[PDB]
RNA sequence: AGCGAG
DNA sequence: GTATTGACTTAAAGTCTAACCTATAGGATACTTACCAGGGACACGGCG
């Protein structure tokens, strides 16, 4: 087979939906009045433009 | 009244749903997720398009040039002629070869379009979908046995 | 989901809202990949982060990595830190600097634009194809 | 033509599957303590691996005790007893 | 006018409209081919894949 | 014939004129015309010395001289040359590199104004070259270039009925190479009228006015019809610019019409080379058809206005109903319709034609880059060296015999299957008709092909009819169309001058039949002598006065089909089938001569290429199972080498073994060393079997085959295949690859025969799954698990950090390792760019003939072998010998191959021997019989030609006197049927069974590489539905038929099962795999993948598809 | 492209 | 065996500096328009 690749690759972790890093939801507004919610981390600093 | 009735079931269509005739028109043309048009790094490195990114890339270089064509101040005749190309590269997109010569690639063959994914024998709906391969299936040759 | 919440399939005409309410991003740059590091090109058709990572659970430098960071994006490159299977899933959209006309609903016989306006096919082919100009409105 | 060598190949993912049920089966069988120690520090319980110190912060010990028992836990692992019941695994 | 539709839904469409105002809509069988039968199934994933 | 030789002895009563050609000559004689060789040239000059030009000849002087728009300077070519081959043959094939030799070609500038002519060669690149044995060498594969049949260029007239008037109306197409059709039709109103370029019809009067002629000169040439001086009437377009206007407006619309581009126009279109080359043959058609210049040589093959004229002046006088029109300064030819089947309109472009058509559209590219970079050019400054750029003529020629499809995968299974790809004659590829745009009428047999083409080899499949195979005398004219010899009788007396005809010329003669007796005075000692007609209709003759006879019986057979005895009793589709699967016979091991055979059997093994011949006489020096030295009759002495344990195209063995002694003197073309299926220089496909022919227990039902199992024991149906196996170390990003015996993380017994170096010893035994090649590609850094390096840690290991790409013998493979071939750059060896190493190994297994495997005999008595039983639950004969096979009788009179029978019968016979009882004179049914034929002795070779052979009467003559075993025991009675015992009971069985000897082959469908199975594997990229094919891990397609079949049955679970978890659902795959390696229940299944694939698909289209929840 | 089964 | 301290060496950063890619600009004799099927159904333009 040619056997070929996406590159990248696959990691089987097993899914945790119950321990998970906090978060902080930044809001962004477009030029055409258009909010845009942005899930940043909260040790980071929140940048001052976002290509939406 | 033939002409006005084959019309009715277009102009009615409209009308019966809250559908506009808008859709016909785009301003955005949606592209399809990568993986479902992948670039595979096939065994000695060379790689594998999807016959679908090139159609794509002809679809962004153009609009791209239309749009600093636009920005600059360029003449109708060249402006213009960059907004014909445009609409064939996003008809080539959608259907290739239904308006003109298709649009052909290396060994000049046609461009596999993203409605020749649907059509036809070979297409999806018939190819993919209520024909597929499956698991735990063999093959082989068969031979009489009368003691069975 | 499940094949029992499958009650109906409704198919329709996208207006340009909704492709840009299915869209992640905007594929702005023609690009693909690195020619050297045969990586995803930034705003390119393969951009990591409009349709996701390529790998599951990283940005596209590094910084934030594994499930406990799931839902997150990097600050630096902007790449959403889940599952790279995604990128079967999401679209983009191309903003088209001049409006075009859906090519099924033009050359298909019968032209549905042609009945729907009352122009003859070969009409709406010069006007679409900037072969001759028309009159949209008269005082 | 081309093979998706990145799909799930679903060998490989019962193999994983069964080594950690058998992983974590052999960590109960040694002691509690013991299993906490390996267990934080490859990050087996929620995939975040870290040294001897912060075991030691959290358990309130000194980070050379950790180190200790550590070596302990690898030796009592390592003999055939526990092995058998782990190999054809790597 | 021209229209073919199923007998089935002629019939409901009569008897909703025999009342509220009866305006019955006169109707001529017809017979189609397996193509054109199959082709104008209530169901476009079917026809589509057709 | 040829000088040693099985003594064969025949039952022909009809003695052959001709001997068979040089059956490989289709090839070779095209391509020495291509290339100009002096034997060529010789060949041409008997028959035609004035202009003897070859291919390549042809291209150069067509193309030169040329000169720019100016045409202040021009260049030109001659005196094409080519220099020694770089490598010999059989290195070529070894190495991977093409055969082929250095092209010159001496070039000339002249600059016209200044005065300078400047010349040298200019290397126009590696041309390949074609072996002996008529077959190129490309990239070390073995690639045939298969003729092509086309249609003639010329002009072609046809006559329809149109239903809405039910009138004859007539047509004409004047067909060019790559010019503007113009079809001068004739509509049901009375008017003929012009088509050009296939551009909205036109009256013909104007392309008349167009062409200049007054409405004068047109009714003084095209007057006497009716509809003629109708179309002029009805025209309205008076003038001759008017006439060049309308048609300019038409022709090219959107541009400014003038007066210059209304000329011009037509000018360039039709009667400038530039754009309507005829070719040759075209040229010479329409002259011969229309009779212009019928006397003259033909040169300029551009048309003329009378060529145009003279067509419609035919076309009009066709539809008014004429017999024969004489053009003025032209030979009278008769009107008449044209069929475009007919092989008169059928030609071949051999080898030679299509190699240098490539050739001139190599050199069309490079002549316009010339003129391109002429304007370009410092006058004074440039020469032809620096002028001329040979990449495209090089990229046209390796585009060709690569991936071009008339350059086909050399077909050897066996000789024949090799000698038969030769003399194929394919109606599709480039330029020629297509499987679907193919009608129905192209694949008929037409009366034409008598002599030029099989009716009766053809591919089966959805080829039949577009593949066919060159008959045995079957000879190519100069022009491309297929000549056949026939021999002129004169005054009702049969001659030995054989003339070659082409189709058209044997429709102009009454042509005889071979078996017509003649009186032994060269005259027909009969009247009413069958014959043919120009029609091709069989019908009743008129005695004397025949003007042809056919050479031989089997004219009208090709080289396999040539190979089947008693041929006219098989139907003609069994015949078909046989002539199909001589071609997929394997080799044996040993290969035995059939004892009922043919007059090809030796000529096929011969002209194959397969089987070593002596060049010259001389005396055998020294023979050993290597090689073979011979010392001639003067001084000088040669050795050929033998060709051991080679592997073929399609994986069999291609062992060569000597059959000459250490002192035997041999003449020159005898064969000295037989090939893989000859047996004493004469083909062998098959083993002679004992075969009886009774229904056995249900074993041997529908077709199939029950062989004893000493054919197993003494190991006759058994074939040596080989496998090339091929890993080749390359660059990548993290390094490169390595080839050693370091495999990660794989222990010391998989390691165990891997050499010092990697790839594994000569002569060790693999099973499927074993290590062939060592190879470590990188792996780059990556994150182990926590549970991984917990487990590293425990067993105290290190990542490696390299991955194994290790070659395997490949699943359900297995046998020995012959040899192994290793390339390297670091050895600097030619590898591809980015590679270091490259290892071949070559792995041999002796297949065993087992059930599932496909056997036949020569008249298509196809089947798989259902069962083996052991030797002593054999029918034997009263003698107590077990037969061999048994066959069905069931499968024998409704197949109407009752051919096979009769072999077996004479097969028998042929084994025990037989003696006439010529007592009294010779028995009133053996006064026919050849001489010498009325005594065999026991296991005697015997040939049946193909329709002239053993008749009927003479086999049950034959049969009665089968002289006895070992005692006075007649084991066959005169019907031809033994009396048998029953293996298993015991007892004999109640009646007689026909029991004989049928040379049975062994086909190369093996059950070895039919079985597959799969339960879990690769899946494809886009799509899951794993990969398809045994090659992969391939799962087996699940069509809509199956699907529908199985919504038939009601079965809606197992085929959502099917197609959901089976086949596509990724999350429910693993999960049915944990389920069942853990015995839980089969869990519910998902939403398929290619579902959702298609709804991305449709919304990419703009289309709002929404699953709406309820 | 050749090829097999129907 | 399990509680520690005091050195003693080590990989991983974290950072400054240097070269080797990358986006971009420019170039002044004169050159100015490219290049083989059928078989059925439906729709559009002419003509009566
Ligand atoms: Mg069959
Ligand atoms: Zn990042």
């Amino acid at each position: 087979v040619l056997r070929g690749s996406r590159l990248g690759a696959v990691s089987y972790e097993t899914d945790r939906n119950h321990d998970l890093a906090p978060r902080q939801i930044a809001r962004y507004r477009t030029d055409n009045g258009e909010e845009f919610e942005v899930p940043f981390a909260d040790d980071a600093e929140i940048p001052g433009t976002w290509l939406c | 009244k033939l002409r006005a009735l084959k019309r009715l079931k277009v102009v009615a269509a409209f009308q019966q749903s809250g559908n506009s005739p808008m859709g016909m028109v785009l301003d955005a043309v949606p592209v399809i997720p990568p993986e479902l048009r992948p670039m595979v790094q096939l065994d000695g490195g060379r790689f594998a398009t999807s016959d679908l990114n090139d159609l794509y890339r002809r679809v962004i270089n153009r609009n791209n040039r239309l749009k600093r064509l636009i920005d600059l101040g360029a003449p109708e005749i060249i402006v213009n002629n960059e907004k014909r190309m445009l609409q064939e590269s996003v008809d080539a997109l959608f259907d290739n070869g239904r308006r003109g010569r298709p649009v052909t690639g290396p060994g000049n063959r046609p461009l596999k379009s993203l409605s020749d994914l649907l059509k036809g024998k070979q297409g999806r709906f018939r190819q993919n979908l209520l024909g597929k391969r499956v698991d735990y299936s063999g093959r082989s040759v068969i031979v009489v046995g009368p003691q069975l | 989901l499940d094949v029992n919440f499958f009650d109906e399939l409704r198919i329709g005409l996208a207006t340009a809202e909704d492709i840009r309410q299915w869209s992640y991003g905007e594929v702005k740059k023609p690009e693909t990949i690195n020619y050297r590091t045969l990586k995803p090109e930034k705003d390119g058709l393969f951009c990591e982060k409009i349709f996701g990572p390529t790998r599951d659970w990283e940005c596209y430098c590094g910084k934030y990595k594994r499930v406990r960071f799931k839902g997150i994006i990097c600050e630096r490159c902007g790449v959403e830190v889940t599952r790279a299977k995604v990128r079967r899933e999401r679209m983009g959209h191309i903003e088209l600097a001049a409006p075009v006309t859906h090519i099924w609903y033009f050359k298909g016989v019968p032209s549905r634009l042609g009945y729907l306006l009352d122009l003859a096919p070969k009409d709406l082919e010069k006007i679409i194809y900037f072969a001759a100009y028309v009159i949209t409105s008269v005082d | 033509f081309i093979e998706d060598s990145e799909a799930v190949v679903a060998v490989d993912a019962v193999s994983f599957t069964l080594l950690q049920d058998q992983l974590q089966s052999v960590l109960d069988t040694l002691s509690e303590r013991e299993a906490g120690v390996v267990r934080l520090r490859f990050g087996l319980t929620d995939g975040q691996p870290r040294t001897l110190d912060e075991i030691g912060q959290v358990y309130g010990v000194t980070r050379e005790r950790i180190r200790q028992i550590e070596s302990k836990t690898m030796s009592k692992l390592r003999h055939p007893s526990r092995s058998q019941v782990l190999r054809d695994y790597l | 006018p021209g229209s073919l539709i199923d007998r089935a839904e002629f019939e409901a469409e009569n008897r909703r409209v025999v009342a509220e105002g009866g305006e019955p809509a006169a109707g001529r069988p017809v017979l189609m081919g397996i193509t054109k039968a199959s082709l104008a199934t209530d169901s476009w994933l079917s026809a589509a894949s057709f | 014939s040829v000088p040693g030789a099985p003594n064969r002895v025949s039952f022909a009563k009809l003695r052959e004129p001709l001997e068979v050609p040089g059956l490989l000559d289709v090839q070779t004689d095209s391509f020495e015309w291509l290339i100009g060789s002096p034997r060529w040239r010789e060949s041409a000059a008997e028959r035609g010395d004035v202009n003897p030009v070859g291919g390549l000849e042809e291209v150069l002087y067509e193309l030169s001289p040329i000169e720019d728009f100016s045409g202040s300077m021009s260049l030109s070519f001659s005196d094409p040359r080519f220099d020694d081959v770089k490598a010999p043959v059989d290195e070529c094939k070894d190495k991977d590199m093409t055969y082929a030799a250095p092209l010159f070609v001496t070039a000339e500038f002249i600059n016209n104004n200044t005065g300078e002519i400047k010349s040298q060669t200019v290397f126009m690149g590696d041309f390949p070259m074609m072996t002996e044995k008529g077959t190129f060498i490309i990239n070390g594969t073995e690639r045939v270039v298969v003729s092509q049949l086309v249609r003639s260029p010329g002009v072609y007239f046809d006559e329809t009925i149109d239903k809405s008037t039910d009138k004859t109306l007539h047509s004409v197409k004047v067909i060019p190479s790559r010019g503007a059709w113009l079809e001068f039709d004739v509509d049901k109103r009375d008017t003929v009228g012009v088509r050009i370029d296939r551009k909205r019809r036109q009256p013909v009067t104007v392309l008349l006015k167009a062409l200049g002629w007054t409405s004068e000169q047109i009714v003084e040439r095209f007057g006497f019809s009716e509809i003629m001086r109708s179309t002029l009437e009805k025209d309205n377009t008076v003038g001759t610019d008017e006439a060049l206007l309308d048609i300019y407006r038409k022709l090219r619309p959107g541009e400014p019409p003038t007066k210059e581009s209304a000329q011009t126009l037509l000018e360039n279109l039709f009667f400038k080379e530039k754009r309507y080359d005829l070719a040759r043959v075209g040229r010479y058609k329409v002259n011969k058809k229309l009779g212009l210049h019928v006397g003259e040589p033909i040169t300029s093959s551009t048309l003329t206005e009378e060529d145009v004229v003279a067509t419609i002046e035919y076309l009009v006088r066709l539809h008014e109903g004429q017999t024969t029109m004489t053009v003025p300064g032209g030979v009278e030819v008769p009107v008449e319709t044209d069929d475009i089947d007919h092989f008169g309109n059928r030609r071949l472009r051999t080898v030679g034609e299509l190699i240098q058509n490539q050739i001139r559209v190599g050199m069309s590219r490079m002549e316009r880059v010339v003129r391109e970079r002429m304007t370009t050019q410092d006058v004074e400054a440039i020469t032809p060296q620096t002028l001329i750029n040979i990449r495209p003529v090089v990229a046209a020629i390796k585009e060709f015999f690569g991936t071009s499809q008339l350059s086909q995968f050399m077909d050897q299974n066996n000789p024949l299957s090799g000698l038969t790809h030769k003399r194929r004659l394919s109606a599709l590829g480039p330029g020629g008709l297509s499987r679907e745009r193919a009608g129905l009428e192209v694949r008929d047999v037409h009366p034409s092909h008598y002599g030029r083409m099989c009716p009766i080899e053809t591919p089966e499949g959805p080829n039949i009819g577009l593949i066919g195979s060159l008959s045995v005398y079957a000879r190519v004219n100069p022009f491309g169309f297929i000549e056949t010899p026939y021999r002129k009788v004169v005054d009702g007396v049969v001659s030995d001058e054989i003339v070659y005809l082409t189709a058209d010329e044997e429709d102009r003669h009454v042509v005889a039949q071979a078996n017509s007796p003649i009186d032994a005075d060269g005259r027909f000692v009969e009247p009413r002598v069958l014959v043919r007609r120009k029609a091709g209709e069989v019908e009743y003759v008129p005695s004397s006065e025949v003007d042809y006879m056919d050479v031989s019986p089997r004219q009208m057979v090709s080289v396999a089909t040539a190979m089947i005895p008693f041929l006219e009793h098989d139907d003609a589709n069994r015949a078909l089938m046989g002539a199909n699967m001589q071609r997929q016979a394997v080799p044996l091991v040993r290969s035995e001569a059939p004892l009922v055979g043919t007059g090809m059997e030796l000529r096929a093994a011969i002209d194959a290429g397969d089987v070593v011949v002596a060049e010259e006489s001389g005396v055998i020096e020294e023979v050993s199972a290597d090689y073979i030295t011979v010392m001639h009759d003067n001084g000088t002495r040669r050795t050929y080498r033998m060709r051991k344990f080679a592997r073929s195209n399609h994986g069999t063995c291609a062992n060569q073994c000597p059959i000459v002694d250490a002192g035997d003197r041999v003449e020159a073309g005898q064969v000295i060393a037989d090939g893989p299926c000859t047996d004493d220089g004469e083909m062998a496909l098959g083993k002679n079997l004992l075969v009886a022919i009774m229904p056995w227990e249900g074993h041997n039902y529908e077709d199939a085959i029950i062989l004893s199992n000493r054919l197993v024991e003494e190991d006759v149906l058994t074939s040596i295949h080989i496998e090339e196996h091929e890993i080749d170390a390359r660059d990548t990003k993290l390094g490169a690859e390595e080839i050693t015996r370091d495999i990660p993380n794989i222990s010391d017994e998989v390691l165990a025969d891997l050499d010092e170096r990697g790839i594994v010893r000569i002569g060790a035994e693999v099973r499927d799954g074993d290590i062939l090649v060592g190879k470590v590609t990188p792996k780059g850094e990556t994150e182990l698990t926590p549970e991984e390096r917990l487990l590293r840690a425990i067993f105290g290991e290190k990542a490696r950090e390299v991955r194994d790409t290790s070659l395997k013998v490949p699943h359900g493979e297995s046998g020995k390792v012959i040899g192994i071939r290793v390339f390297s750059r670091e050895d600097e060896d030619e590898l591809p760019a980015g590679v270091n190493e490259l290892v071949r190994v070559y792995v041999a297994q002796k297949r065993k003939i087992s059930d599932g495997d496909k056997l036949a005999g020569r008249h298509g008595n196809k089947g798989v072998i259902g069962k083996i039983l052991p030797v002593e639950d054999m029918p034997f004969l009263a003698d107590g010998t077990p037969v061999d096979i048994i066959l069905n009788t069931h499968g024998v009179p409704r197949r109407m191959n009752i051919g096979q029978i009769l072999e077996t019968h004479l097969g028998w016979c042929a084994h025990s021997g037989w003696k006439v009882d010529a007592a009294k004179g010779v028995p009133d049914w053996a006064a026919r019989l050849p001489d010498e034929l009325l005594e065999a002795q026991p296991n005697a070779i015997v040939s049946t030609p193909v329709f002239d052979g053993a008749q009927e009467a003479e086999l049950q003559g034959l049969l009665s006197c089968t002289l006895p075993n070992r005692d006075g025991d007649v084991l066959v009675d005169a019907d031809g049927k033994a009396m048998l015992f029953d293996g298993r009971s015991g007892e004999p069985f109640p009646y007689p069974v026909t029991v004989g000897y049928m040379y049975i082959m062994k086909l190369h469908h093996l059950v070895d590489d039919k079985i597959h199975a799969r339960s879990t594997g690769p899946y494809s990229m886009i799509t899951q539905q794993p990969l398809g094919g045994k090659a992969q891990f391939g799962g087996q397609r699940f069509g809509e038929m199956e699907c529908w079949a199985m919504q038939a049955y009601g079965a809606a679970y197992t085929l959502q099962e099917l197609l959901t978890i089976k086949s596509d659902d990724t999350v429910g795959r693993v999960k049915v795999y944990e389920a069942i390696v853990k015995g839980e229940n089969i869990p519910e299944p998902g939403i398929p993948e290619s579902f959702k694939v298609l709804l991305k698909e449709l919304q990419s289209l703009c289309l709002n598809v929404e699953v709406l929840s309820s």
